């Protein structure tokens, strides 16, 4: 596989904001 | 004193004013 | 013409013009030196080194004369309070006088060098040019700074030729000039430890006479000679800038967190020793073991020295000045005349009672004592009308141990009051407010401006590192930029290489 | 099928956009219900 | 034949639409790790054994609120390495202890060197002078003063800035209460370099905007301007006698104007961080002494310098128990300074 | 002497002087009130 | 003797230099088989 | 008011000093050969 | 030398990619935080974790060298 | 340009203006002791730090533990 | 003494009109810095060693003193290419918009809290399992705007809420 | 001693108005064309 430095530049951000917002998003559901 | 100080540097600044206006070296086209 | 900022640049090409500016320049700093130690002990009282030291007395270069042994006065009294001492020449006087003749001497030398500024040792003799062969430069200066450091450590520090070095010990009660050998084990890299100090300047500067003959001897590898521009004397101001911004950022530390090469009765006590309640827990340490003997309260407290009462006291914390404050710490609190003792608080049922010191974070506190478990039984009320704890309704009284006030107890309410409002700062002390018209404000010490001065420095040489490293890197450019910049040098898809006109 | 512009780009970015409203609304949701909502 | 190090400095600075350079072997790491440290904690981490505080969306806070806070005061100035004495390896307890702080910090210094690196290397490959470089060391001297020297000074990183919104404005309402840091001349000049840098923004390019020469057809004049031309896209001799007749004077050199431009921001906020490193050791701005003396003489002498200190020994008498716990402070109401009614 | 060949003409145009005392008086304005204390 | 913080401080050190030598072999085996072309 | 007596000195040469500074740089270079 | 962001996410090959990769980070994010891991991993209280039933104070670390185990006596004194 | 007695003395020293080295030379050795001062100084500002707490090193004004 | 006041009274600071203010001082300053950084990097060479680069523009000349194809070639390497403005007139304006409509924002926050909507009010907002109130830093602002509140005008207030 | 306290101010002024008016014109002397 051919993997460049903007390949990997933009995974690095956006790989961990979807499984970020996606923890923030179940956040919205905890009751105390 | 004091008084005096403060009163004479701000009536410098103004005088500044003054000069830096009506006596600036002039914007000339070359 | 010049602008006015760069008035100086025409001795980038002069190297008598340098050397005579740097001359010029070493003429002023030994000067301020001898003038500012001449003024210092034209006002220096010399007669209390336990509750008027020098650093009460705004005292900035009478420390550093007494760090590396200087400590006695050609009229006959010593900073340690002796009398009737011989310092010989080399008296706090007698350093003020030599820095005064070195100072004529190199105002001298530069004149000289101003006129006679063409010499031919400073022209390359082939090309009859200006040159300075820096890279050799270097290893003969580094070579001597080996040799001198080197010199101080093994001769001046040890004793073996030499006076020694300032030592105390941990209260800053008996400190003296020692003569210090080397710590060759890992406590040598302890700060607090002088063994470290004396061993540091054999062995660095042992390295320092080897990697100066390796820098007198060995040429600077061409890949280097051109990427740090070693032709370029600015380099060096670029990367000389960057060491001494590196070493005031370490003389600032140590000077605030304290190190066996700033002494308490120097410089004096630290904020963290008030922070940490050093010097409150070794005085209760030593009258918990005077009465453990069998010491009535007034002889275990009469037993605590003056001076280690003082060093527990906020007023002497270099933490609670102010940047517009100026002078000797005595121009606030005042001149410290005595100790009061140690003011016991008890109750209408006798509790004793503990008045919440102030920390150094806060201009002004509030009037809190708690018993020995940390509940507040008394306070000095704000609003009156819902008081419960007022030291009215308390019947809150104070006796003294030790100090002026020794077996005395006070029972009206606002003369307690007043000694609780004192007790906040530690331990409680009469002073002379009268002698320099002292305004009751507290001011920071020469520990505090020392590390103010040095950290404020190291920052603005941060920029003077980066402008100069800039102006030695982009010297080419400095005027603009080529005026038919080949647009494809900068634009994209030219070049696969940014910069290289080969990779098109 | 790497073709670009088979998706075309007004569509992606309302589709986004709307993405991006559906989840900081439900953050905004989040901010009257379970922790933090004071209650 | 060539050496690994000028293949390697070949495959660096090699143009492509991310530039990397030696430089970005420390900006990049340093960078990531910073702001996804941030990242991580504002999400996840409390601050709850070393402030008493929640401060994570995990916990219910909001973008407002959350922040990585400062370690415990106990920790001192603890490097606080994942693998030093207080930690000793365990991830958990590393950010229960504040670890993340000092985590943030200290990738965000290198990193911070890093990107002024970046603009030197990047500056010499095109040819052109660093300014942007030494424009620069004004955010990096503030950076510095601020999150590394302020704390230094003070007992312990605790007191330096936490990194959150919330965070910070109690940050500056701190600096009001114990400081008095509005009264600092040094403070003072770093809001004249703010406000007069967005000032010059604003104005130069308003006026750029407003004396456009007419080089196209629409209306909207965007599209009227080509990077390569050689004249100028405004004319500076109408702007110059428009401001001479306005205000009084007005610029005549557009390379003065440009320097200016960077000389007021930069120069402003090199003198804010010189009044922080003072702030590090107390040394205020905090008193007028000759205010003091007629004031505590004078009971009816009063000004707005006066009512301001009124002013912070509230903050700081209502504001210390739950902002400083490590001193367990107990204020009785009693003692509390408040005036009539409220 | 001879001459020393890298002497330059230093040149303050009246620009910079309004700029400069500008500079000095608003400094003296704004740390005055500072040394009175 | 290695006290538990000097274990940690080889711990530190060789850590850094796992992260640095893994960086900088990677650099170098990527720039070597990814050669800029010259005339 | 009790100020600082030596704010009146301070304040004097602060000004003085670098204006005369200026002063010297300007007329110096009006004179200079046009 | 690469191709323009704009030509990939209009890609028919873009979107069969991450119709797949964006949901299934979504969805470990969430899980990462419904299943509880979050609160272990990072040693953040629960809601019925920042105080013991009878005390109303702050498990605040006190001792720098032990705070580790100091936050652990903290956490056994709740259940 | 000025002889002088003492500058044809000093002549040698600041002869070899431009000289160097051919190629890296002795940059290799340089790094080397650039990464050991390195870590010295990674040491001493640990041990300043109490992040590297060391066998009767109390880095106190007391040496007492 | 108006600012302190205000943010006891209004809690400006946790109001976003304000935070806009705050981005168009801080980011006014920054453009400043960068657009008078990135043309003072790219002057072409029009004046010898000694006299100031000043000197090499003259007022009222035809031709651009600076390569702005240069600058640009800079600053999107810096970030990206396309992050950066090849347009001096879109440039320009952008360096117009950005503190005009921050400060636009700051005036609004304060005329608006004039009639007393004001500032993000978390306090106490985050509470635990049984009902305690867990803080965060909203509500150490709290904190520091209640010991402004009492102490402000202090022989003013007769009545236990200060109303305006 | 009790010594006047515009003593120094006074003193001051003295020796700077006037030093820095000869210097001043001095200064402008020597730019001029030679
Ligand atoms: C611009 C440059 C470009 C950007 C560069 C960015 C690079 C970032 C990397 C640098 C990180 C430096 C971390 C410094 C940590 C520190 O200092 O940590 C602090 C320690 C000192 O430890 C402190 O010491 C205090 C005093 O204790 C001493 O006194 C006590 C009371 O008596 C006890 O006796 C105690 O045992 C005794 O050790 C307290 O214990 C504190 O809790 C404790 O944290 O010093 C030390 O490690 C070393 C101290 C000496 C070296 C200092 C140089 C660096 C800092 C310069 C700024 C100084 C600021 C002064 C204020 C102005
Ligand atoms: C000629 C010899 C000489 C001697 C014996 C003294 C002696 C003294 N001086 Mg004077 N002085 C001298 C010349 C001398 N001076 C000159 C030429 C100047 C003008 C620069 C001064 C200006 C001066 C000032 C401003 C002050 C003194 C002070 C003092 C006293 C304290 C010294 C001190 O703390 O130094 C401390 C020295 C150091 C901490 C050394 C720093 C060395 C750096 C870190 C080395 C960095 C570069 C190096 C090459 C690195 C590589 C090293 C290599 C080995 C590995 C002491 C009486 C102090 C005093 O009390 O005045 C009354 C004081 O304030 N001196
Ligand atoms: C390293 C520098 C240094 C340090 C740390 C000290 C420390 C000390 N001095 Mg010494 N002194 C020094 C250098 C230093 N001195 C020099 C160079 C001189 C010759 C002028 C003196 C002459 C001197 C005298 C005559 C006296 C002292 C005294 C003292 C003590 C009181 C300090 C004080 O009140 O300062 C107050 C500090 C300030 C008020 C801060 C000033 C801040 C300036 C004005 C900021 C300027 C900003 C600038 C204009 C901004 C430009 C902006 C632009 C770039 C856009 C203290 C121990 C006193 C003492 O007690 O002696 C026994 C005393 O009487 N010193
Ligand atoms: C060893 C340290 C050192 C040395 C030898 C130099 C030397 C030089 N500098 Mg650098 N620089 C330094 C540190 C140093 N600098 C630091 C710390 C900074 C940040 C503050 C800078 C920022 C700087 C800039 C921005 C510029 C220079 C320039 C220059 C060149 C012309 C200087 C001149 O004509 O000024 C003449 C100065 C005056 C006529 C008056 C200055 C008055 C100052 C502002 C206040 C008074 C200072 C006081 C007298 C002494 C304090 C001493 C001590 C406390 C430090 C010259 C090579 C210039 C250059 O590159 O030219 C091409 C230039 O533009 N320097
Ligand atoms: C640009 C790269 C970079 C830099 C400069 C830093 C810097 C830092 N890191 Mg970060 N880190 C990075 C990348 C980086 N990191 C990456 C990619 C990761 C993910 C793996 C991390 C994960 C990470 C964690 C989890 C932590 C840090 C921490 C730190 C801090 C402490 C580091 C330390 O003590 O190292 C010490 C090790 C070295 C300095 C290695 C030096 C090797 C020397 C030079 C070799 C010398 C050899 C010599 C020449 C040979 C002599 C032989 C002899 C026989 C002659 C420091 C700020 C710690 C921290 O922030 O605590 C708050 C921390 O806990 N980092
Ligand atoms: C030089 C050429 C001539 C120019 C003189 C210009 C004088 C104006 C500038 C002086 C300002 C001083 C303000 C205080 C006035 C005063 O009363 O001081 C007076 C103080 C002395 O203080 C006096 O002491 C007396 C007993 O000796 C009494 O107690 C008096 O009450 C007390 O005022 O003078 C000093 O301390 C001067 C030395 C201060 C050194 C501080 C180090 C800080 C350096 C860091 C600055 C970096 C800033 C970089 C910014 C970019
Ligand atoms: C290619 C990669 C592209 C992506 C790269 C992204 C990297 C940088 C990401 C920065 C994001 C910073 C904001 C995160 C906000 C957040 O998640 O809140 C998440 C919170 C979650 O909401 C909270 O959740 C809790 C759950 O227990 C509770 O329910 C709380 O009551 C509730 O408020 O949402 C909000 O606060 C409301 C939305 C706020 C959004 C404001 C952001 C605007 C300000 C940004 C300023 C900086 C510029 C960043 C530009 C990017
Ligand atoms: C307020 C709404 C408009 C804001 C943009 C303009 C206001 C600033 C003026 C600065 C001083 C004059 C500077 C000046 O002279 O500008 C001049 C500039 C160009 O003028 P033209 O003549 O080319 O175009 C204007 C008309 O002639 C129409 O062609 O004007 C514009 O670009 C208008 C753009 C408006 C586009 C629609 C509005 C977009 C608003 C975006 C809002 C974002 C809000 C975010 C909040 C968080
Ligand atoms: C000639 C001669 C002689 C004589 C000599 C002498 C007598 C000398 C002197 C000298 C001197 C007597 C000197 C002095 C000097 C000084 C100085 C040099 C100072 C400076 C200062 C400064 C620089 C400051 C600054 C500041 C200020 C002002 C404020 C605050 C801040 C600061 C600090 C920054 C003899 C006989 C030997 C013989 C031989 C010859
Ligand atoms: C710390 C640490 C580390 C690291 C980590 C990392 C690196 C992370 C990352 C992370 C990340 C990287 C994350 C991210 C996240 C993101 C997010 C969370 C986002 C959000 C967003 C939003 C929400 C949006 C918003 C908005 C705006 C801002 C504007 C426009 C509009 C909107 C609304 C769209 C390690 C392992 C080394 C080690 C340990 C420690
Ligand atoms: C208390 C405040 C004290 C402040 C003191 C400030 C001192 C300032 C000194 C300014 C130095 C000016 O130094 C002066 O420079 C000019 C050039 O600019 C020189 O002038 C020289 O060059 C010019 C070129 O135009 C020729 O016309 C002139 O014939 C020639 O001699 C002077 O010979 C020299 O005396
Ligand atoms: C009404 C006075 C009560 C007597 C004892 C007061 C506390 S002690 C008192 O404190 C003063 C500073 O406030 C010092 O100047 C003074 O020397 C000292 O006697
Ligand atoms: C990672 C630190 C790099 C410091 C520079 C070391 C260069 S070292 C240098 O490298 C050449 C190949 O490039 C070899 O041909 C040469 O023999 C070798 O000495
Ligand atoms: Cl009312
Ligand atoms: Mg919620």
């Amino acid at each position: 596989p051919i993997f460049t430095v903007r390949w990997v530049a933009v995974h690095t951000l956006a790989v961990p904001t979807i499984f970020f917002l996606g923890a923030i998003a179940a956040m919205q559901f905890i009751q105390r | 004193m004091e008084t005096i100080t403060y009163v004479f540097i701000f009536a410098c600044i103004i005088a500044l004013f003054f000069f830096a206006i009506f006596f600036r070296e002039p914007p000339r086209i070359t | 013409g010049l602008p006015w900022y760069r008035v100086h640049t025409v001795l980038i090409n002069d190297p008598g013009r340098l050397i005579a500016a740097h001359l010029m320049h070493t003429a002023l700093v030994a000067g301020w030196a001898g003038s500012m130690a001449l003024y210092e002990l034209a006002t220096f009282d010399p007669s209390d080194p336990v509750l008027n030291p020098m650093w009460r007395q705004g005292m900035f270069v009478l420390p550093f004369m007494a760090r590396l042994g200087v400590t006695g006065s050609w009229s006959g009294w010593s900073i340690t309070g002796e009398t009737g001492i011989d310092p010989g020449f080399w008296s706090f006087e007698g350093v003020a006088l030599a820095h005064i003749v070195l100072s004529g001497l190199l105002f001298l030398a530069a004149c000289w060098h101003w006129v006679y500024w063409d010499l031919e040792l400073f022209r390359d003799p082939r090309t009859g040019e200006p040159a300075l062969d820096l890279p050799k430069m270097f290893g003969i200066h580094l070579f001597l700074a080996g040799l001198l450091c080197f010199g101080f450590g093994a001769f001046h520090l040890t004793g073996l030729f030499g006076p020694g070095m300032w030592v105390s010990d941990p209260y800053g009660l008996t400190g003296s000039v020692q003569p210090v050998a080397p710590e060759w084990g890992p406590d040598g890299f302890n700060p607090y430890n002088p063994g470290g100090v004396v061993a540091h300047h054999i062995a660095a500067g042992i390295v320092g006479i080897i990697a100066g003959l390796f820098h007198i001897l060995v040429r600077p590898p061409q890949r280097l000679y051109k990427a740090l521009r070693m032709g370029n004397i600015e380099t060096v101001l670029s990367s000389s800038i960057a060491a001494v911004f590196f070493a005031a950022f370490v003389v600032a530390g140590t000077m605030w967190y304290g190190s066996a090469t700033t002494p308490i009765e120097l410089f004096g006590p630290t904020r963290y020793q008030w922070d940490s309640s050093y010097f409150q827990q070794e005085i209760n340490r030593r009258v918990q073991a005077s009465l453990a003997s069998g010491a009535t309260l007034e002889e275990a407290w009469s037993a605590i020295p003056e001076k280690l009462a003082f060093y527990d006291y906020i007023g002497n914390n270099p933490a609670k000045g102010g940047l517009f404050r100026t002078g000797p710490m005595n121009k606030g609190d005042g001149i410290a005349q005595a100790w009061k003792g140690h003011a016991v608080f008890r109750n209408k049922e006798g509790e004793e009672l503990f008045v919440r010191r102030m920390p150094a974070f806060f201009e002004s506190f509030p009037v809190i004592l708690t018993d020995k478990n940390g509940v507040v039984k008394a306070d000095i009320p704000f609003r009156r009308a819902e008081s419960k704890y007022s030291f009215e309704q308390q019947g809150v009284t104070v006796s003294f141990y030790g100090g002026e006030l020794n077996g005395q107890t006070f029972t009206d309410p606002p003369t307690v009051k007043s000694y609780a409002r004192k007790a906040i700062f530690g331990e409680i002390f009469e002073f002379d407010t009268e002698t320099l018209n002292s305004d009751g404000i507290f001011r920071t010490s020469p520990r505090g401006w020392f590390t103010f001065a040095h950290a404020v420095f190291a920052l603005l040489f941060f920029f003077g590192h980066i402008w100069h490293g800039a102006r030695t890197l982009f010297r080419d450019v400095f005027s603009g930029i080529d005026p038919e910049l080949s647009p494809e040098q900068v634009e994209w898809g030219f070049y696969q290489k940014v910069g290289d006109v080969t990779t098109r | 099928m790497s073709e670009g512009g088979r998706i075309p780009l007004w569509i992606v970015a309302t589709v986004a956009g709307m993405g991006v409203i559906v989840i900081v609304g439900l953050f905004f949701y989040g901010a009257y219900a379970g922790l933090g909502s004071s209650l | 034949e060539r050496g690994w190090f000028d293949i390697l400095d070949d495959w660096l600075k090699r143009d492509r639409f991310v530039f990397v350079g030696w430089s970005g072997i420390l900006l990049f790491p340093c960078a990531y790790l910073a702001l996804g440290g941030w990242l991580t904690g504002t999400t996840f981490v409390t601050s709850w054994y070393t402030h008493g505080l929640a401060s994570s969306y995990l916990e219910g806070c909001n973008f407002l609120t959350v922040a990585v806070s400062t370690p415990a005061n106990s920790m001192g100035h603890s490097l606080l390495l994942l693998w030093g004495p207080e930690a000793q390896g365990d991830f958990t307890r590393w950010c229960q202890l504040g670890g993340l702080w000092t985590f943030i910090a200290l990738h965000g210094a290198f990193g911070l060197i890093g990107f002024m690196l970046r603009q030197f290397e990047i500056a010499r490959l095109v040819g052109v002078r660093p300014y942007n470089a030494i424009a620069f060391s004004a955010p990096i001297a503030v950076f510095v003063s601020v999150f590394l020297i302020y704390p230094l000074g003070q007992s312990s990183w605790f007191f330096a800035p936490s990194f959150g919104v919330a965070a910070i404005f109690r940050f500056l309402l701190f600096f009001q209460g114990f400081h008095n840091w509005t009264l600092n001349p040094f403070h003072m000049m770093g809001v004249a370099g703010v406000l007069g840098g967005a000032l010059l923004c604003a104005i130069h390019g308003a006026t750029v905007e407003n004396t456009l020469f007419q080089d196209g057809e629409g209306a909207s004049t965007f599209r009227a301007f080509n990077p390569t031309q050689a004249e100028e896209t405004y004319s500076m001799v109408t702007a110059n006698r428009f401001w001479s007749q306005i205000f009084g004077i007005a610029f005549s050199n557009k390379r003065w104007l440009h320097f200016f431009m960077l000389f007021v921001p930069v120069t402003g906020l090199w003198m804010s961080a010189i009044g922080v490193v003072g702030l590090a050791l107390n040394l205020r701005s905090y008193d007028f002494i000759s205010q003091e003396i007629r004031a505590a003489e004078d009971p009816e002498f009063e000004t707005f310098y006066t009512k301001n200190l009124l002013l912070n020994e509230g903050i700081r008498a209502w504001m210390a128990p739950q902002d400083q716990p490590h001193e367990n402070f107990v204020f009785p109401e009693e003692v509390l300074p408040r005036g009539n009614a409220l | 002497m001879e001459p020393n060949p890298n002497r330059q003409p230093v040149e303050l145009n009246r620009t910079s002087l309004y700029l400069g005392l500008l500079l000095i008086l608003v400094l003296a304005l704004l740390f005055s009130s500072y040394f009175f204390n | 003797t290695i006290t538990p913080s000097l274990k940690g401080f080889f711990i530190g050190l060789l850590s850094g230099a796992v992260v640095l030598g893994l960086t900088f072999a990677v650099l170098i085996a990527i720039s070597q088989i990814d050669k800029v072309q010259r005339s | 008011m009790e100020v600082n007596q030596l704010g009146l000195i301070a304040t004097a040469l602060f000004v003085l000093v670098p204006s005369v500074f200026l002063i010297i740089l300007y007329v110096q270079t009006e004179s200079q050969q046009k | 030398g690469e191709r323009p962001f704009s030509d990939i996410i209009t890609s028919v090959r873009y979107w069969v990619i991450h119709s797949i990769t964006i949901p299934a980070l979504f969805i470990a994010g969430w899980l990462f935080v419904s299943t509880g891991l979050a609160y272990d991993v990072f040693g953040t209280p629960r809601p019925d974790s920042y105080y013991a039933q009878e005390q109303r104070s702050i498990p605040l670390v006190t001792d720098r060298f032990e705070a580790k185990q100091q936050v652990e006596t903290f956490l056994e004194q709740l259940k | 340009a000025r002889r002088t007695w003492l500058g044809d003395i000093l002549r040698p020293l600041n002869s070899e203006y431009g000289k160097v080295a051919p190629g890296w030379g002795t940059t290799p050795l340089m790094a080397v002791f650039m990464g050991l001062f390195l870590v010295f100084l990674l040491i001493i500002l640990e041990i300043y730090n109490s992040t590297l707490i060391l066998d009767g090193v109390n880095v106190s004004w007391k040496a007492l533990g | 003494n108006f600012m302190i006041v205000f943010q006891a009274e209004h809690n400006i600071l946790m109001h976003p009109f304000h935070m806009l203010g705050v981005a168009g001082v801080f980011g006014g300053a920054l453009f400043a810095a960068m657009h008078g950084s990135l043309v003072t990097s790219s002057l072409i060479r029009e004046t010898t060693e000694t006299e100031s680069t000043n000197y090499g523009y003259k007022f009222g000349q035809e031709e651009e003193t600076y390569n702005i194809v240069a600058a640009h070639g800079y600053f999107g390497r810096l970030i990206f290419q396309y992050a950066s403005f090849n347009n001096s007139r879109s440039l320009h304006f952008f360096l117009a918009a950005w503190p005009v409509v921050g400060i636009w924002f700051a005036a609004l926050g304060i005329s608006t809290m004039a009639f007393n909507l004001n500032g993000f009010n978390f306090n106490h907002s985050v509470v635990d399992a049984q009902g305690n109130v867990i803080n965060t830093w909203a509500d150490i602002i709290n904190r520091a705007n209640i010991g402004i509140e009492v102490m402000h005008e202090r022989n003013a207030h007769n009545f236990p809420l200060d109303l305006a």
